[PDB]
């Protein structure tokens, strides 16, 4: 998943 | 004995990323859940290292070439270094004289005993401290200290990595950075350079214990549930 | 004319269930991320609702039959029920003065801007003050509030339960306690047991609300971060 | 799988 890093990464 | 015009500017962007994503008032911290002195202090440290993240993430993106890797491998990168970035960063607030993280008052004033409340034992937590002595000592500039923490992120040797190729790269031209600044701006520095590289061998070692006692905490959903969606994000093992 | 011993124990057991998990000092709202006046108040609701989603799971396994439904049924109804059942029970808080839920000085009063700090807007808002206004209208006896908490947590149409059979048998029991309560125990209450059978049905359109806005919520990865990781396991559809 | 809720549950 990693939905939050591909969030915080812009 | 002369430093380029792009080792100056990959210094500068360094220093302006790290000062735009540490507060060295640390008046974030009264919007933390506060902390208690069966792991009282977990909360509050969680919420502590759930910021630390994001500040992380801030910096990482500003790491000249990170952006340009893929979103895996600033994950990859990402999820492997964040507890080593966040011990580097914390000597910043890391005082010698009471041997504590001194980040306020009597609240925010970090301790051995307090990380003890947090699932972590006396024994395990003295190479952390060790480690941030003999970082205290170097006296590093903050070239040197942003410098060293850019080259850890970009440390090819992580978990999940693919390019490895290119972010080898991309830390061997910070390396270069640093050799350079230490050898022409840095007065006695003849052996500091070999220091760093061997502090980052020891987050190694601090980063394998901090992943077991994690997996510890993590099994226990009492206990992981008191962590935050980033903290169970980064330091989870579903990639 | 008389309430059973058996209709009394029923009785007894929720009182004080409900006596162990509901604190009308508020004194652990300090706990939490403070509330702040881009979504100011969801970290404090946040922790607000976390915390009483772990109360509501202490009152239900001392409602009596739940601890033997199998722990999918337990799950099924807790994950249903739980927004409606802290509806009901901050009632407790709800003034009509001030038309807000008064939870302490300043910072733990809750009135409808505050919420609207957290995603929801004043419009959707509306049914959640009309219902507490009418809730406290009815000056429920602690025996029936906590009656109603029980049976709106018991019922068998929820998404997901499978011995609905024999949670309906439950729920029965109980709608039997509080007639017979209301008929014997409080005068001028002839119509009363109808009106809490009517809230139930318009909680059960602010749970439909609270689950569309939530939807929203739980997509936008910067605000599902904010979430408690009992929230997200509590009202994610991951059954 | 509802780790938390079935920790919680006892
Ligand atoms: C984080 C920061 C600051 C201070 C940083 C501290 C002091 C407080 C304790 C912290 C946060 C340590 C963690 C905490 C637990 C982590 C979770 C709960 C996820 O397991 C322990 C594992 C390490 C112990 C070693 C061992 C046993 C080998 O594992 C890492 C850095 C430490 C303050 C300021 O300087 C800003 C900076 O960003
Ligand atoms: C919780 C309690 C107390 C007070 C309870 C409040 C006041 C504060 C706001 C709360 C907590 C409402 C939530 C909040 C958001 C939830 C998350 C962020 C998960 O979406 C809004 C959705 C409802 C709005 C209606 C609508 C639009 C139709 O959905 C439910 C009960 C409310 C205090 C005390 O009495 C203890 C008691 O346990």
């Amino acid at each position: 998943r990693h939905k939050i890093l591909h969030r915080l990464l812009q | 004995h002369m430093l380029s015009d792009e080792q100056m500017q990959i210094i500068n962007s360094l220093v302006e990323a790290h000062h735009k994503t540490y507060d060295d008032s640390y008046s974030d911290f009264v919007r933390f859940r506060p902390p208690v002195r069966r792991l009282s202090m977990l909360p509050h440290l969680a919420d502590l290292v759930s910021y630390s993240i994001q500040k992380v993430i801030g910096f990482a993106k500003m790491i000249p070439g990170f952006r340009d890797l893929t979103a895996e491998d600033q994950i990859a990168l990402l999820k492997s270094s964040a507890i080593e970035i966040i011990m580097l960063r914390s000597n910043q607030s890391f005082s010698l004289e009471d041997m504590s993280w001194s980040c306020g008052g009597p609240d925010f004033k970090y301790c051995i005993n307090d990380v003890t409340k947090a699932g972590h034992t006396l024994e395990l937590l003295e190479p952390l401290v060790k480690f941030q002595v003999g970082l205290k000592k170097l006296k590093l500039h903050e070239e040197e200290h942003v410098l060293l923490m850019a080259i850890c992120l970009l440390s090819p040797d992580r978990p999940g990595v693919q390019d490895h190729v290119r972010i080898e790269a991309l830390q061997d031209r910070l390396c270069d950075v640093l050799q350079a600044y230490i050898r022409i701006q840095h007065p006695g520095g003849r052996l500091l350079y070999a220091k760093m590289i061997q502090k980052l061998a020891d987050l190694r070692s601090l980063n394998e214990e901090h992943s077991k006692q994690y997996r510890s905490l993590s099994f226990q959903p009492e206990h992981s549930m008191q962590l935050t969606p980033l903290v169970l994000e980064v330091f989870g093992s579903e990639v």
